[PDB]
């Protein structure tokens, strides 16, 4: 008896069976994922228009395209990448494609599928920051004496809920850091048009 | 009736996207080349 | 459809199932000194999935681990399967969905090396996945080992996150709260340390008081974290903006995708289905009160002798 204590450690190995499988079946099934979500936003006419880019500029006709064809395609399909990012994208498809001096009619699909992943969620930060203004004016209507200069700085209280909606979830500990990011002057009160600011400078 | 029209218009549409599909069509060979040179006469005179 | 229709699973009826399947392990540990298996939400998922895939497949671990890869897994995870299917002269309803899931149920409970694993000291977590097709049940079952346990994560206003976790592993406390993109890990999201955790050593009780907004809100998971020396953890302590908590020397415990824990539908079921059960056998306790006390009558009459 005596209660004897104690504090004893258990340790939290991060043991998680790495996969014993050969390493091409985990990449083709990344690839059957990647195919299956570009099918889920780009429509069938999307998908059959964007092949409209790839092809004459392979002139080898041997399905691959260089850094200049590539950015030729995707400045043709209207959507524009930059210069050192399609650099970065085009050595990372390479590194995989060491006999193909190019990037094959799929390799513009996944590109245009990420380009477009990327900036839906951008749009879905958009309407998010106006859902939530619209949210927090409809709230201090709720007050009719309270001060217009909060429209656009809310407490701490209203900035906390919002992450359990939609898209590609933050959990409670994904939302520690931006308070620090932001450093609310010692008044526990944020703007979100900081926010604004500050999600899209990474 | 109603199915039949849905049908179709999932037709046209289905049809525009093969528009498309052409489209890319026309992308694909734009100068290459290489001189399949030599001989393809024999052509067995047993026809269709 | 016209011969056999549909048999969409109910919802409400699926999260009955999985509730009474974690209370019925509870029971079987407290059986013999045992505490009750614990709701792990990451577990419940991934054994949500493998009995979806088992009900018209097979026992397949390459989908159990690319399923962890997808989600991130974190710490050991040991996992439970049956495939059990429906009696060939069995007639099918509701009542009989809730006796064959927990006749299956005891079937876990006949097997040894189901018992141990699922009620093996070594770990305090427990998750269900159950699934069904006009043929056979699958059940599954994923148990984990992780320090801090989730306890509570409700909405207490309308923007504000209340979620509540008691730390299982007493030498270590909940120092590091930071989360890496699941779809991005090196994109820094958001953490901070002990300047926002109320965490009672004596209890083992860690809680969270953060701000967040809305942005993307649906398809990644946690990233729990700890680190030894609770009592070196500077609780509740307002650190000065030119300081930086360090999450290197922070080891991570749990990457646990992100979901209401307990759901409000959860949670008001549960509600009434435990109300439910007291006011029957409040009832019941009557039944025998007026048994008993008509039986004595009857007694002081045989008492005559």
């Amino acid at each position: 008896m005596d209660n004897t204590g104690k504090l004893e450690k258990q340790l939290v190995t991060l043991n998680d069976g790495l996969p014993k499988k050969p390493a091409k079946e985990i990449i083709e099934e990344l690839k059957h994922h990647l195919y299956q979500d570009f099918q889920k936003f780009f429509s069938e006419e999307k998908k059959q228009q964007y092949q409209n880019n790839f092809a004459l500029f392979d002139r080898d006709n041997d399905k691959y395209i260089n850094l200049s064809e590539l950015k030729e395609l995707l400045t043709s399909v209207n959507i524009t990448f930059p210069d050192d990012e399609l650099e970065e994208l085009y050595n990372e498809f390479c590194l995989t494609s060491p006999e193909a001096d190019g990037i094959n009619e799929d390799a513009v699909f996944i590109i245009v599928s990420k380009k477009i992943r990327d900036n839906d969620k951008d749009e879905q930060l958009t309407q998010a920051f106006k859902l939530v203004e619209k949210a927090v004016n409809d709230e201090l209507a709720k007050t009719p004496n309270e001060t217009k200069e909060q429209e656009g700085y809310i407490r701490v209280e209203q900035f906390k809920e919002l992450l359990m909606t939609l898209g590609n979830r933050w959990s409670e500990e994904q939302a520690n850091e931006f308070l620090k990011d932001i450093n609310p002057k010692s008044d526990e009160r944020i703007n979100y048009l900081d926010v604004v600011k500050k999600l899209m400078k990474r | 009736e109603e199915e039949f029209r849905l049908k179709k218009e999932q037709w046209e549409i289905q049809e525009r996207r093969k528009k498309e599909a052409a489209r890319c069509i026309l992308h694909f060979l734009m100068a290459r080349k290489e001189k399949s040179k030599k001989k393809k006469k024999k052509k067995g005179k047993k026809k269709k | 459809s016209e011969i056999s229709g549909n048999y969409e699973a109910d919802d409400e009826t699926l999260r009955k199932i999985r509730r009474d399947l974690l209370d019925n392990i509870n029971l079987e540990r407290r059986h013999r000194d045992l505490q009750p298996v614990y709701i792990d939400l990451t577990t419940n998922n991934i054994s949500q999935y493998y009995s979806e895939y088992l009900v018209n497949n097979e026992h397949n671990q390459d989908f159990y681990e690319n399923a962890k890869v997808r989600y991130n897994n974190l710490g050991e995870c040991e996992l439970c399967h049956i495939t059990a299917k429906f009696e060939p002269d069995a007639d099918i309803t509701k009542e009989y969905i809730y006796d064959y899931f927990m006749e299956i149920g005891y079937l876990f409970l006949e097997s040894e090396e189901e018992k141990r694993i699922i009620l093996n000291p070594a770990n305090n977590h427990i998750g269900i996945g159950v699934f069904f097709d006009e043929i056979q049940i699958v059940v599954v079952l994923i148990l984990s080992e992780k320090v801090l346990c989730i306890q509570k994560i409700s909405q207490p206003e309308q923007n504000k996150i209340e979620i509540r976790g008691k730390m299982l592993d007493e030498n270590f406390g909940i120092y590091a709260i930071r989360i890496m993109n699941v779809d991005d890990q090196k994109k820094d999201i958001k953490g901070v340390g002990p300047e926002f955790i109320e965490y009672t050593r004596s209890t083992q009780e860690w809680m969270a008081s953060f701000e967040l907004e809305l942005y993307n809100q649906d398809r990644m998971a946690i990233e729990y974290y700890t680190r030894v020396s609770p009592d070196s953890i500077p609780y509740k302590k307002k650190q000065s903006k030119n300081e930086k908590l360090t999450y290197k020397h922070l080891q991570l415990r749990l990457r646990t995708p992100f979901q209401i824990y307990p759901d409000p539908k959860y949670a008001a079921e549960d509600e009434k289905e435990r109300i439910r059960k007291e006011q029957e056998i409040l009832a019941h306790e009557e039944q025998e009160r007026k048994e008993r006390e008509e039986n004595d009558a009857k007694r002081l009459k045989q008492s005559r002798k």
